[PDB]
């Protein structure tokens, strides 16, 4: 029985080894998308720049600047939540009441940073709204299409990554948990 | 070795302190453009309101 | 290293403060905002009216 | 033997941050019951509040108090750190934190700005409702609060040192 046991094993770590490349392979493409989403932003900034007014501008690259920084903040802290939610779904029953004590704490800090994260995102969405308006007495149709575009393609472009880049690092780990056996 | 979880932590925190302050300073201008603008129209009404006088 | 951890701390603490301070100086603002805003346009009714009772004036001469 | 010369003067060194430290211990006894009377005091004050000031004003009022404890202590834990860095002069890995903490000291004073400003805000609404007794208990309690913190933390600091020193010799 043992040959079908360690067979199965060396099937296991194939089929895993393959998922990683594919994922990988992945990572390249959806790289030189971020490169193209990257060159499309670089043009309408261009654009914008000559159309608009100073003021105009600055409210402008302190959105997208803001939009980056606001996309990063909730995929961290949504990891982190993530992270302790799962220690204290697994954590062993008993042990310690004052650690499933603190790693309640730490849910309930972490849900309120959400809320106030939320309401940012409300605001920032505000912002959004505000330039969309003024931009599009300023510019024409066609690049205003390629500037929206551009602007949701970021975020959802970085999200996508780092999903993915979590799938690829959590499948490395288990692949090399079971060579070390 | 669990100190990188803190460091998390304090990444999430710069992001706060920033976009709060950057929203901070929209409403600032904010207040004082839209200020600015009230000057300007009570002002306008003003002055309708003194040719309006000298009758 | 113990000092790192420390300092890691301290600075947390920091921005915090730094965070904290912010949102509430937001909320004032916003209220102020609504307040000026209201004050202001009671202001200006006022002010209308006043001319209305002005301008209804030289209707007759 | 100068061996005997050196133990005795250890002796001695250890003897005098001794007595220091009780003197300081001792004097952090009496800002304690500073410190609770001047609590018990703004109960009061927060209790004539309430009852004669409007519940917005109040609420600018709140949010006054609880942003000074805030402000009074970040900036006395940057000024901390920022003394840390400097005195550590005394592979340049520092000299970038040196200016983010330099940065962050001068966004801190914004902020102490501000705060300031609301004071004169609260204490401009406050002059109009309550009398002139109650509104020198407000004035008092508010800037006894502020300083008194700053000298509990500095004495607190001093001592940790003293007892840092003293351990450390005494093996
Ligand atoms: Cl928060
Ligand atoms: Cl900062």
């Amino acid at each position: 029985l043992d040959h079908d046991l360690s067979v199965k094993k060396q099937e296991l770590i194939e089929s895993i080894s393959r998922k990683l490349q594919v994922l990988r392979e992945a990572r390249e493409s959806l790289l030189e998308d971020v490169q193209a989403n990257t060159v499309l932003g670089a043009e309408v900034e261009a654009i914008v720049k000559g159309v608009c007014k100073p003021s105009e501008f600055d409210k402008f690259r302190m959105f997208i600047g803001d939009l980056d920084k606001v996309v990063n903040l909730l995929l961290s802290l949504s990891g982190r939540l993530a992270r302790v939610e799962n220690a204290l779904n697994n954590l062993d029953d008993g042990a310690s009441p004052g650690d499933r004590q603190s790693l309640l704490e730490k849910q309930r800090v972490l849900i309120q940073q959400h809320e106030d994260a939320k309401e940012l995102k409300e605001n920032l969405d505000r912002r959004e709204r505000i330039v969309f308006d003024i931009l599009a007495n300023y510019l024409s149709e066609e690049s205003l299409a390629d500037y929206e575009h551009f602007v949701k393609m970021k975020s959802a472009l970085i999200i996508e990554q780092r999903e993915l880049e979590d799938k690829i690092h959590l499948g490395e780990e288990q692949l090399k948990c079971l060579l070390d056996s | 070795g669990q100190m990188r979880e803190l460091q998390d932590q304090l990444e999430a925190e710069q992001y706060f302190s920033t976009l709060y302050k950057t929203q901070v300073k929209e409403l600032k201008e904010e207040i004082e453009e839209k200020n600015r603008e009230n000057l300007k129209k009570i002002q306008e009404l003003q002055n309708e309101k003194e040719t309006l006088a000298t009758q």
